[PDB]
Formats: structure tokens, sequence, C-alpha cells
């Protein structure tokens, strides 16, 4: 059993930090929460770092 | 047995297989019945991509279940379109489309002609004749809208 989102469009469990589903592009669920734990895989680990660089200056 | 297939327009596809049937083997058998060729199909069960060399016995798939059936291009993409209004979009592209062909992909999800459309990555706007391979756009990069809006 995958953790993340289920979506209610074609019920692919999805990373909790996806904007949209990676099967089908319907937007993620308003009130799903992140775990409390999130270990993302490397790929989108490494996504979630160039987000956060492009938003810091130093 | 027999399992069904929903699609996203709503239609149901019901299959005759066996458990030994391999994913590769479903996807022919809604091509036989559909037209739609293996590589544009994404199959969905129990939450999860199924893999084209796996059988549906190795996902405990059994009779009367239902899969769940994504239409994809082949050779297409994922990327994400942060606004500065509330939203980031999901957007299915492929490397050789335009700037001004995601435009109209964006206008069809947001309803922004494109003249109103300006387009950004790493800092750059983007230009309507070039391509996202032009631009070295990837899977899963994320590109900023700013809506031109009159008055
Ligand atoms: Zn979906």
């Amino acid at each position: 059993m995958p953790v993340g989102w289920q979506c209610p469009g074609c019920t692919f469990i999805n990373k909790p930090t996806r904007p949209g589903c990676e099967m089908c592009c319907r937007a993620r669920p308003e009130t799903y929460q992140i775990p409390a734990s999130y270990q993302p895989d490397e790929e989108e680990r490494a996504r979630l770092a160039g987000e956060e660089e492009a938003l810091r200056q130093y | 047995m027999q399992i069904f297939v929903k699609t996203l327009t709503g239609k149901t596809i019901t299959l005759e297989v066996e458990p030994s049937d391999t994913i590769e083997n479903v996807k022919a058998k809604i091509q036989d019945k559909e037209g739609i060729p293996p590589d544009q199909q994404r199959l969905i069960f129990a939450g999860k991509q199924l893999e084209d060399g796996r059988t549906l016995s190795d996902y405990n798939i059994q009779k009367e279940s239902t899969l769940h059936l994504v239409l994809r291009l082949r050779g297409g993409m994922q990327i994400f379109v942060k606004t500065l209004t509330g939203k980031t979009i999901t957007l299915e592209v492929e490397p050789s489309d335009t700037i001004e062909n995601v435009k109209a992909k964006i206008q069809d999800k947001e309803g922004i002609p494109p003249d109103q459309q300006r387009l950004i990555f790493a800092g750059k706007q983007l230009e309507d004749g070039r391509t996202l391979s032009d631009y070295n756009i990837q899977k899963e990069s994320t590109l900023h809208l700013v809506l031109r809006l009159r008055g």
C-alpha cells in the first residue's frame, strides 16, 4: 500500500507532495495532509530541493 | 474470468482474461476492443500503475475486479504551471511542443487567451515560437504564469 493521496478520478495513489495526479493531471484534494514522516524518493526529493532553492536568495 | 476496465470518459470495457495474463496481454485486449495502442495505456489497480511484464495474479486481481484506464501521450511528460493567483496546474505536454502550443493548453484548463499569458521559466520569459526542448524544460519542471489583465 503506497502512502499518499488517492486521486478520486483514476484512483492512483500520488506522492504526498505532488500538486496534481501523476496519471491523469487532476488536482490534489483540498484537505489531504502530508505524512508526519514523509521521506520522498530521490527524484521527488531533488525536485522539492530545486523548488526551495529557486525561492531563496543568498 | 471477467474483469472490468473503467475509463475517465465513463465507459466500461469488459474483458475475458486468465489470472496468468500479463498486463501487456490485457492492454492488447483493450486495443482489440477500442483500437487504443498499448503504449498510450496506463492501467491502475490497488492505487498502483500496473507494470507490463507482471500478471493479474501478481497484483491479486481477481474475477470481477475493476481496473482504471488513463490514456497518455507516448513520449509525453507532465509539467507544473504555478500561477500568482493561487493554483498550481498540471499539464501533459511534449518536448516538441512550442510555447504557443503550451499556452493553448493553459487556455483549455484556465480559460486565459495566449495573448494574456506571460510564461516564465528559470527567470526567463518564454517566446512563443520556441519549443520546450529549446528551453530544456524537462519532466516535472515548474513554469510560472503571470496574467496580463487590462485596465
Ligand atoms: Zn488521477
